[PDB]
């Protein structure tokens, strides 16, 4: 609560969010983005939570074209509770507010959606989100310049056996 | 990605100007989204951001526009471990045997039968980070293993950093705000302001090693192919600490390239070196920037930008929408000559006619010459010593250039490459008279939309990466959010498009509307002032609270 935003859309569904503070600003962003891309975000948060194999089985891939089970092992390793808690504790109050407003505005769209712009309506993975989910997405993008390029290699790393 | 920032010495109005043409995927977690954010009195910024992020990543404000491109700097290092000769789960540092640590994660997996099973997986870690196996290249055997330390794992500053850039007033303020926080993960920044300053920064989070350490700390074979690889059995190869750096182990802002000019700066994913050739950026750590040959997009851009004539908004727009295949400039004159030298050689007839009729472009209407040229170039690239003039460090803008047809082993190999390319092209199911736009499309529900542009590796500024799907090339990434910003007296004038449209959902009114526009190369106003927003006859408004 104490979340409010004024949203104007111009041609091509570009939103213009006005708010008096970061929480209201994030509330308008999250709600406007959900209207256009709720399914995409829910999918990418599933990936970043390491829950692809849980909803989709081991036969499919993420949008980055990794197999679901190696992708999940990578993101479970990346986004462990202690890493997320340390990342959160290092955020400025303004950024914390932006993120809380975003999750609440996204969840508000989801509470009301009737499918007009949301093709994955009723799927079990289309779920309310939390600020930790947006930190999971953030960390996933941070490491795309680094260990994320070696995700398969991380999953493959196993010590040698008895061989010659 | 491309970026060009023009300043008061070269723009037609004597103010700043910025072309932002980032190249990123058309789906998934890096799919750009347009938005404008305003807290009246202290924030007003518009641009595009990535999924999940409540800040603008590339955009503009009343006096500033900025954009990014992926840099060539290293953002991690690999460490080669010397394993304990008694135990391949221990490794040596300064001669002392250390145990790897184990962290297990547990994943639920949905089965054939619809039930969940649990899969436990052990991740081994060293003091540097997790171990990584790339079979045949980075193995884990009884002698050695590789660990990977990623510098952005400790970068907790990235969102504050973009929020800070969103609040920047001009180029000087932007530079202060980026150099102070060092939160940018892995891209260059380029910007222009109303006063006419043009700024390039290779200011990101880059592992720091003092320069005297590099020669013994490098793994010489791995660095040869540009992998940032260090000796992990020597404690003096740890990233160097410097209390001026915002994060322990990263390069201080003072040691990262920056160029501030009043004429122009540009980058198309090459290093900092030739951002503007009148002032080369040289002398950096090899983890930061090296003097390598520039790819064809940068060569193309530098060919349009150098000289003394003013640059108009229109000129920068047309560098994108011309779809010129600049790599053709280097090889196609010599290639057509080989074609003339081989007339009535029937394996080459269709190829040579397609190539001679071709407009050298990746336009919707461009002829099948482009497809022959691509498959030939894929082969030409795998040939040795075939350039008439090879790369010349003293002429980095005009080399390599031309085919060495005066060397019979080359003329034979080049001819053979052209026959093999032509065979591949003929074996595929391309109709007669089909154009580039009949082949390269973006699917939208049950329909298709033709997309202009081609792979950045062939020097098309408008870079578009596609993959074969059935009977078509399906676009997967490239030109994405486009913004071209100038600064007339009333307020910033911004023009562009989001190529793939606002919404990834097929049910949305905004699933393909800008994609139809992108196909016809018709950029639009990006409305920013309340006067522009209110003039829009599609204007809609909703206020929400809880
Ligand atoms: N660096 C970097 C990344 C990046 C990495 C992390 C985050 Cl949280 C935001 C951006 C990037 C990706 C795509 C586009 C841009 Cl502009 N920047």
């Amino acid at each position: 609560t104490g979340l409010a935003a004024d949203i104007r859309w111009t041609a091509y569904g570009v939103p213009h969010i006005r708010a008096k503070d970061e929480r209201g600003l994030g509330y308008g962003i999250g709600y406007a983005y959900a209207r256009d891309n709720a399914c995409l975000l829910a999918e990418e948060i599933v990936t970043a939570r390491g829950e692809r194999a849980r909803y989709f089985g081991s036969e499919g891939k993420s949008s980055a074209e990794l197999d679901n089970l190696p992708s999940d092992i990578f993101y479970a390793w990346l986004n462990q509770p202690e890493a997320l808690q340390a990342f959160w504790q290092a955020q400025t109050p303004a950024v914390r507010q932006l993120l809380e407003g975003y999750a609440a505005g996204f969840n508000r769209f989801l509470r009301e959606a009737d499918g007009k712009t949301t093709s994955c309506l009723g799927q079990p993975w289309l779920r309310a989100i939390a600020t930790d989910d947006l930190l999971r997405l953030t960390r996933r993008l941070l490491v795309e310049g680094g260990v994320g390029q070696f995700a398969d290699a991380l999953v493959a790393a196993a010590p040698p056996g008895a061989e010659k | 990605s491309n970026a060009i920032a023009v300043g008061s010495e070269r723009s037609a109005d004597g103010k700043g100007m910025l072309l932002a043409n980032p190249h990123f995927p058309w789906n998934g977690a890096m799919r750009f989204y347009q938005m404008h954010l305003t807290i009246p009195g202290r924030l007003d910024v518009m641009g595009a951001s990535l999924p999940g992020l409540p800040v603008v990543n590339i955009g503009f404000s009343r006096h500033l526009a900025w954009t990014h491109t992926v840099d060539t700097s290293s953002h991690f290092t690999l460490y080669r471990l010397a394993l304990d000769p008694k135990d391949p789960r221990r490794y040596l540092v300064d001669g002392r045997s250390l145990p790897l640590e184990e962290k297990s994660v547990a994943i639920e997996v949905r089965g054939a039968d619809g039930k969940l099973s649990r899969v436990e997986h052990k991740v081994y870690q060293s003091i540097y980070g997790p171990l990584v196996v790339w079979p045949g290249k980075l193995d884990w055997n009884r002698s050695e293993a590789y660990a990977l330390r990623d510098a952005n794992l400790e970068n907790t500053r990235v969102l504050q950093q973009w929020y800070s850039i969103n609040q920047a007033s001009d180029v000087a303020d932007l530079r202060r705000r980026v150099e102070a926080l060092q939160g940018i993960p892995w891209v260059n920044t380029l910007a222009a302001d109303e006063q006419g300053n043009a700024l390039y920064m290779n200011q990101s989070v880059v592992p720091y090693l003092k320069p005297e350490l590099i020669p013994a700390c490098a793994i010489p074979q791995l660095v040869a192919e540009g992998l940032p690889a260090l000796q992990g059995q020597d404690s003096r190869c740890a990233w160097s600490r410097d209390p001026a750096a915002a994060q322990a182990g990263i390069t201080p802002a003072a040691q990262l390239p920056v160029l501030l000019r009043r004429d122009f700066v540009q980058n198309s994913n090459d290093s900092a070196w030739l951002t503007n050739p009148a002032s080369p950026l040289q002398g950096f750590s090899p983890l930061v920037s090296q003097e390598k040959p520039i790819g064809p997009r940068a060569r193309y851009a530098l060919s349009r930008l150098q000289g003394k004539q003013p640059l108009e908004a229109k000129t920068l727009e047309e560098m994108v929408t011309a779809n010129h295949v600049f790599s053709a400039d280097q090889v196609l004159p010599d290639l057509l000559r080989l074609c003339r030298d081989n007339q009535g050689e029937k394996s080459l007839a269709r190829a040579c006619a397609a190539l001679a009729q071709w407009d050298r472009g990746a336009n919707l209407d461009s002829g099948s010459g482009f497809v022959y040229f691509q498959r030939f170039m894929q082969r030409f690239a795998e040939l040795d010593g075939a350039w008439k003039e090879p790369f010349d460090a003293q002429r980095p803008l005009d080399t390599p250039q031309g085919i060495a047809l005066d060397r019979p082993q080359v003329a034979t190999q080049v001819r053979q490459a052209l026959a093999d390319a032509a065979a591949e092209v003929e074996k595929s199911g391309i109709p007669d008279g089909a154009r580039w736009g009949d082949l390269q499309v973006s699917t939208r529900g049950q329909e298709r939309i033709a997309i202009p542009g081609g792979d950045g590796h062939f020097g098309v500024y408008n870079a578009i990466q596609s993959v074969r799907k059935g009977d078509h090339l399906e676009v997967v990434g490239g030109t994405s959010y486009i913004q071209l910003v100038t600064f007339p007296e009333e307020g910033p004038k911004a023009r562009g498009l989001l190529a793939f449209s606002q919404s990834s959902d097929p049910r949305s009114p905004h699933y393909r509307d800008q994609t139809e526009l992108f196909s016809r190369q018709q950029w639009q106003t990006l409305p920013f002032s309340d006067r522009q927003i209110d003039a829009d006859p599609q204007l809609q408004r909703l206020s929400i609270r809880e």
